[PDB]
Formats: C-alpha cells, sequence, structure tokens
C-alpha cells in the first residue's frame, strides 16, 4: 500500500464565546475524520461509517470515558500555562499526536503541542526529552521528564499501539483507503496556461510545468490540492507565457504510480 | 496526607439488606475505582469514575451502583445484598486515567459477608494457656498461646498486650484461620497467636500479658431471634501473670 | 479472550533468589505493572514496564519482553518481610486494567539451630482444651493438618524475637478428648528423628 | 499572539457548465483561532441551504473548513463567498470566478 498515517487532535480554549466548545478532540486516518468528541455532547462519536460498523459499541463507551478526563486534564493544563504567561482573554491550547505507515514498511510516530497555534513542545521519542520553545514550555518540559515512565509509554504506543490501530482502520477503511480514481486532466490558456486536475483520489498529487525538457520552479504557480466535495480532489498549476519567443511546455502529473504529459501545441 | 480512607473495615449483611460502602481520597487524584478481590482471581473492576462528574461501569457491575459525590469521594452501594457479594472490596484512585504509566494507590480494603440468616454468626471463645516448664528450662524461653474458637464470619482481630502496651514483638498470628469443620461450607473458625519471651521476663510476677480479639458483628438494628446472645461486635479477652 | 498467567504460590529459602514470572495475552499493549499485596493489607506499587529490558529498584528488579508476552519480577536477598502475594497487571488498547490472580511468596527462615520439641502448655482454668506446640523445627519440615475431627492443627507460624535476632518456626495443636496427648498431637505429620518429647 | 487570517477559494466541484447542476464550494483555510463565519452569496443574497463540514484540524495548528451548496450555473448569476474572521477589520468576499 502507499502511506498511510493516523493522528488525533485536540484543542482547548480558555474563554471561549457563547455555545463553541472549551474542548474537542478529532481523529483523522490520512485526510478522512474518524472519530469526534467534545465538550458539548461529551461522547466520542465516529466521523467515518466504517468505524461505525466495526468498532462495537464498547469501544466507544470506553473512550468517552478517557475523553472526559482528558477534557479536564486539557483545562487544567491550560489554566497553568496561562497563568505562567501571565496572559488575560481567551487562548487556545492544541495537541497533536500520531504515526505514519511509510509505503516501504518503515514507520514514523510524532506527538507536539501548541499554545495560541505556535509550536509550544516537541517530543523526541528517540531521545526520550522534550523540546521547549520558551521558558513557560521549559518549566512543563522538566516536570514531564521527571516521570521517565510516562516517556516511554508515550514510545510504546507510538511505535507499537499507533501503527497497530492504523492498520486496523486501514483494513476497516479499505475501500476508501485504499482505492485509486485517476485525475482528469487539462490544458487551458488564460497569459498563463493552466494545467488543471480533478476528479482524484488519493488526494497526494504532484503538478509541474517543464520549459523544453527542464524544470524551473520559481516561475510556476502551484495551486492547492482541493477537496470537491464527493470524495475526490481538484488542483492545478500554471506558468506565463513568453510573448517573444516560442517554447515547448508540457504539463507533468504523478499520481498513484501513473505519469502523465500533456504537451501544449 | 492520608491517602485513600474507606470505610468500613468489616460487614456482616443478611441477604436483601443495603450497604454503603465509602471511601475518600486527599490526593487530589481525579480518577477513581471499586475492585472486588476474591480467591483464585484477579481483581475484578466493580465501577470506575474517569474525572470527577463522570462514572461508568467497569467489568462486574450487576448488583452494585456507585456515585462520585465530588472530586474526593466515590460510594459504593448494595442495594439489595447476596451471598454472591461475599468479597473484599478495595477503592482505589490514580491521578488520571487513560494513561500508561499512572498507578493505583489502593484503600486499605472493607470485608464483607453476606448471610441468609444471621444464626451462624458466633463471636470467639478466647484463652490463653501459660508456657511450658519444659520449654523454659531447654531454651530459656517461655511462649505463650492465645486460641480464637468458634467464630463467625471471619471478620476478627488479635492483638496481644504486655503490662498496659500492646506488643509485636516475639508475636506471631496464624495468617488465615483454621475451618474448625472443613467440608461445611459455614464452617465456624479457630485462630491461633503465639507469644514468645525470654524466660527472665516470663519469670517476673509483676508482667501482664493479655490477648484480646476485636470481633465484628451484628449491630442494634440486625434482628435477632436466637435463644443464645445476640453476637454484636466486641471485644473478647484473656489474661495470664508472670510467675516467678 | 485477555489472559494474565502467574504462578499460584512459590516457596524460597531466606537469602536466597525468586524470579516470578508473568504472561500475558491482551489485545493490545499499554505497559505491565508488579504491586505487592500482604496479606490482608492493601496492593502497593512496585514496578513498571513498557519498553523490554531489566528495570532495577533496590532488592527488587522487572523485566519485560513484549514479543514474547512475559515479565518477572526478581527479588534478591530474599528476607521474612517479603512474605506476600505479587500481583501483574497489563493495560491492554483500550486501558483496562487486567489483573493476574497473584503469586503467593513463602520463605523458609533459615533456622541456625534447630531445637525440635513438642511442649504441653499449661491449662487454663476456663478452658476445657489441652493445648500443645510444636515448635524450634528446621524450615524444611511440614505440618500435617488434623486427621482426627475433634483435634485442631494450625499451620507452621515463623515468629521473629527482634531482641535476640532470633526466629523460630512452631504450630499449635489442641483437643478437648480425653485421650488427647502431645506425644501423639503430631503423629500425622513427619516430625524430625532428633524431636524432643519432655516426659508428662 | 499570531493570529492567521483565513485562505478563501471558491471553486466548482466539477468543470462548470450552464445548465448543468453543480456544486459551488468554498474553502477556508489555514486560520487560527478557530472562531469563524462563512456565507454563500447569489447575487449579493445571502444562499440559505448551505452545507459545511466539521471544524478541521491542520498539522501546522491552522484550521480548514469547507462550505458548499448545490446550484446550477447560468451567465447571468454570480456568486461569491463571504467571511469573517478576527483577523478581519470588515468580511472579506471573494467572487467565483469560472
Ligand atoms: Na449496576
Ligand atoms: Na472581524
Amino acid at each position: 500500500m502507499r502511506t498511510h498515517s493516523l493522528r488525533y487532535f485536540r484543542l482547548g480554549v480558555s474563554d471561549p464565546i457563547h455555545g463553541v466548545p472549551e474542548f474537542i478532540s478529532v481523529g483523522y486516518v490520512d485526510s478522512h475524520p474518524i472519530t469526534t468528541y467534545d465538550s458539548v455532547t461529551r461522547q466520542k462519536e465516529p466521523r467515518a461509517p466504517w468505524m461505525a460498523e466495526n468498532l462495537a459499541p464498547d469501544h466507544w463507551e470506553r473512550y468517552t470515558q478517557l475523553l472526559r478526563g482528558w477534557q479536564q486534564m486539557f483545562k487544567v493544563e491550560l489554566k497553568r500555562l496561562q497563568r505562567h504567561y501571565n496572559h488575560s482573554g481567551s487562548h487556545t491550547y492544541q495537541r497533536m499526536i500520531g504515526c505514519e505507515l511509510l509505503e516501504d514498511g518503515s514507520t514514523t510516530g510524532f506527538l507536539q503541542y501548541a499554545y495560541d497555534g505556535q509550536d509550544f513542545l516537541i517530543f523526541n521519542k528517540d531521545t526520550l526529552s522534550w523540546l521547549a520553545v520558551d521558558n513557560v514550555a521549559h518549566t512543563i518540559k522538566q516536570a514531564w521528564e521527571a516521570n521517565q515512565h510516562e516517556l516511554l509509554y508515550q514510545k510504546n504506543w507510538l511505535e507499537e499501539e499507533c501503527i497497530a490501530w492504523l492498520k486496523r482502520f486501514l483494513e476497516y477503511g479499505k475501500d476508501t483507503l485504499q482505492r485509486t480514481e485517476p485525475p482528469l486532466v487539462r490544458v487551458n490558456r488564460k497569459t498563463a496556461l493552466f494545467c488543471k486536475a480533478h476528479g482524484f483520489y488519493p488526494p497526494e498529487i504532484y503538478m509541474t510545468w517543464m520549459k523544453n525538457g527542464e524544470e524551473i520552479v520559481q516561475e510556476i504557480d502551484y495551486g492547492d490540492i482541493l477537496p470537491s466535495g464527493d470524495g475526490t480532489y481538484q488542483a492545478w498549476a500554471s506558468i506565463e507565457l513568453d510573448p517573444q519567443s516560442s517554447n515547448l511546455y508540457s504539463c507533468h502529473v504523478e499520481h498513484s504510480g501513473v505519469h502523465m504529459v500533456l504537451q501544449v501545441p | 496526607n492520608a491517602g485513600v480512607t474507606q470505610t468500613p473495615k468489616f460487614q456482616v449483611l443478611k441477604t436483601g439488606q443495603s450497604m454503603t460502602l465509602q471511601c475518600a481520597q486527599d490526593m487530589n487524584h481525579n480518577s477513581m475505582y471499586w475492585y472486588r478481590q476474591d480467591p483464585g482471581m484477579g481483581l475484578r473492576l466493580i465501577y470506575y469514575s474517569a474525572s470527577e462528574g463522570t462514572t461508568d461501569k467497569g467489568e462486574v457491575p450487576n448488583g452494585y451502583n456507585v456515585s462520585r459525590l465530588n472530586k474526593r469521594e466515590f460510594s459504593l452501594r448494595l442495594e439489595s445484598a447476596a451471598p454472591s457479594q461475599t468479597s473484599v472490596y478495595f477503592c482505589a484512585s490514580s491521578v488520571w486515567t487513560g494513561e500508561g504509566s499512572g498507578e493505583l494507590f489502593f484503600g486499605e480494603g472493607s470485608r464483607l459477608t453476606v448471610l441468609e440468616d444471621l444464626k451462624n454468626v458466633f463471636p470467639p471463645e478466647v484463652a490463653v494457656f501459660e508456657p511450658s516448664e519444659a520449654e523454659i528450662s531447654h531454651t530459656q524461653k517461655a511462649t505463650l498461646v492465645c486460641l480464637a474458637t468458634g467464630f463467625y464470619p471471619d471478620h476478627v482481630e488479635l492483638s496481644w498486650w504486655v503490662n498496659g502496651k500492646e506488643v509485636h514483638s516475639g508475636v506471631c498470628t496464624d495468617p488465615q484461620p483454621l475451618k474448625e469443620q472443613p467440608a461445611l461450607n459455614d464452617s465456624r473458625y479457630a485462630l491461633s497467636s503465639r507469644l514468645r519471651v525470654s524466660a527472665t521476663f516470663w519469670q517476673n510476677p509483676r508482667n501482664h500479658f493479655r490477648c484480646q480479639v476485636q470481633f465484628y458483628g451484628l449491630s442494634e438494628n440486625d434482628e435477632w431471634t436466637q435463644d443464645r446472645a445476640k453476637p454484636v461486635t466486641q471485644i473478647v479477652s484473656a489474661e495470664a501473670w508472670g510467675r516467678a | 479472550g485477555q489472559n494474565i498467567d502467574q504462578p499460584t504460590e512459590m516457596t524460597a529459602t531466606e537469602g536466597a533468589i525468586v524470579q516470578i514470572n508473568c504472561t500475558y495475552q491482551t489485545s493490545g499493549f499499554n505497559g505491565l505493572f508488579w504491586y505487592q499485596q500482604h496479606a490482608g493489607e492493601a496492593p502497593t506499587f512496585l514496578s513498571y514496564n513498557v519498553l523490554d529490558g531489566l528495570e532495577e529498584k533496590g532488592r527488587f528488579s522487572s523485566f519485560l519482553s513484549r514479543s514474547k508476552g512475559y515479565s518477572y519480577l526478581l527479588l534478591k536477598e530474599l528476607q521474612m518481610k517479603d512474605s506476600a502475594s505479587y500481583l501483574c497487571a497489563v493495560k491492554d488498547s483500550n486501558y483496562q486494567l487486567i489483573w493476574g490472580a497473584g503469586t503467593k511468596l513463602i520463605i523458609k527462615p533459615d533456622i541456625q539451630n534447630p531445637d525440635p520439641a513438642v511442649y504441653q502448655l499449661r491449662d487454663s482454668k476456663s478452658s476445657d482444651k489441652s493445648v500443645c506446640l510444636f515448635t524450634d523445627f528446621d524450615s524444611q519440615t511440614n505440618v500435617s493438618q488434623s486427621k482426627d475431627s475433634d483435634v485442631y492443627i494450625t499451620d507452621k507460624c515463623v515468629l521473629d524475637m527482634r531482641s535476640m535476632d532470633f526466629k523460630s518456626n512452631s504450630a499449635v495443636a489442641w483437643s478437648n478428648k480425653s485421650d488427647f496427648a502431645c506425644a501423639n498431637a503430631f503423629n500425622n505429620s513427619i516430625i524430625p528423628e532428633d524431636t524432643f518429647f519432655p516426659s508428662p | 499572539m499570531i493570529q492567521r487570517t483565513p485562505k478563501i477559494q471558491v471553486y466548482s466541484r466539477h468543470p462548470a457548465e450552464n445548465g448543468k447542476s453543480n456544486f459551488l464550494n468554498c474553502y477556508v483555510s489555514g486560520f487560527h483561532p478557530s472562531d469563524i463565519e462563512v456565507d454563500l452569496l447569489k447575487n449579493g443574497e445571502r444562499i440559505e441551504k448551505v452545507e459545511h463540514s466539521d471544524l478541521s484540524f491542520s498539522k501546522d495548528w491552522s484550521f480548514y473548513l469547507l462550505y458548499y451548496t448545490e446550484f446550477t450555473p447560468t451567465e447571468k448569476d454570480e456568486y461569491a463567498c463571504r467571511v469573517n474572521h478576527v483577523t478581519l477589520s470588515q468580511p472579506k468576499i471573494v467572487k467565483w470566478d469560472r
């Protein structure tokens, strides 16, 4: 299979406006949401049909209780940060944990935190240590690194448990996650040549322009890979035409092991 | 700084009687647990509370309910006691939960015995036997023996007192009681304990020895209809003096 | 079907080393705990392992192999206070703590000067029982339960006289039967050949 | 504190053809913090039946959302996305460019 990943995010807000949750936790496999929990529902719920169908109610019940506890811990942690930063008003706290299973069979794992949307603490599971970006993070680093057992627990969870969950979810959702829908690709003139692709899955795609068989990325405008809403994606890239000299321009698209070239006449 | 405080230490109940076990922790922990421990099995979780304001069933919730009253307190309720709920109950707490490495802190345990009829409940008889003169001349040591016999259920605490002070050095009390009739499911129990002192200590005629057994039994509101005395919670004791 | 297995009971000699094994078959793994529980007391935390290898804490070490699904708790230089049950427990993929049934560790004291004897204690004017004490025997001796339904025999108990740094084994037998005598009280036990029986 | 303004991209699900039913998408991404309001406009008027995904999380800690509605494009109808965020003094209008 190609590369796949599993990750869980948390978001805490210290003084949220009316209605908005104080706490949200969402899991993803690749680009696909799989799970959701927030401080309003107080329930962990599936976000993909193949999760609902393959995980018995005991799974949602157990993790609902854990998430209620993680919610409270997140509040306490954010209260501590905002006191040590001496900040008033509403501030945000975020966490991301996850792993990747690469095509070649190797793995990665990661765990990090942010305050107001900026890196705060980053875990290194090989040195078993936390990187602190400032002295408020440094205080937290010292406390967390004093609990060596919990670092070892995170290493095992990233390297072993997370990968096992990911393989399990990949099988559950294999009809979605492991399919291929090839792009439909065309070239438009608008002056710049636009190379446009739509209808493809997975979202990972490489589109570029070559001029006389050479690539110059400094003159290519790369569009974002965007969801079309039906489970497929679209993307584009453009280069500007030289009005004083002809050139052989060609759009090159790579998607899921297939390469395509559109030479423009 | 008391850790995990659970009560009561012992309780006898009739089938159908209600009972609440209390548990508090003063460690500012977030997660609390109620376990039961039975012979030949690992601990089994009854109910737990991952955080203040939430509770959920464990593996054996039937016949029990819980209340996480506040961050400190987690009570366990037996609304209609059954004989199968005879067990030793442990409350425990952890700083958080849903994390790998945090350990549990346990309370001292609550021993419950649920009976169809309280006519099987008996206090211990307690007797003290003075040392063998042959032991004294052969070893220059003197062993006293205390026997607590005929009690049921196994809810006792035996202690030795020398000259008005509880002692532990030189004492060995059986870690488990003996069933007086090993074949019967409701057999009464016997317990022995020894106190060994030097011969010189035993031969001081003003040294005074007492064996005391606290029995945990019935209370005022338990109904009693037998001809014999109601087997209430009580202390039974016996004594000996040194022999010059 | 998740299982945690450990031996019911182990017996070793004071001063020696013992290894208590725990194997587990669980759906996922988030670490392995050992707890100590003295009889009639609460379990207390001893150790946690989650990566492979050996971790030391005083006289106790704990080992884990995740690929073999096995841990041991190693106790060196055994002392009598190590007599206790040792409980292994594993957290699964859902952070459920799954408990083994416990290993009871029995420690045989080193008796320097065995002096096996059966003594008759003095009658109490408040009891119809005759009471006999089998005492000061080496720890290899086993005390058998009674085979007469009106004779009661308790298992051996290790007593420590702290002032004299002196330990001894003993067992008690009693009966109110007219034909009960200390000379025959422990007849169903294999007792030392040199056991001292003072005259009645 | 660093607040990041939303990037706003308006596009059809399929290559659009007049008289052929389609979906109008407004993809709002890269913003922080998470509170945001998004409207799809038709000839300047707010469209009522407009769906949206749940708030989504990016690895760089920003957020993204997709707002969409079914529609049939015509030559005369003008479509837009209107987004307000704490980083914007007034709502920002991005028109659909065919
Ligand atoms: Na229940
Ligand atoms: Na604004």
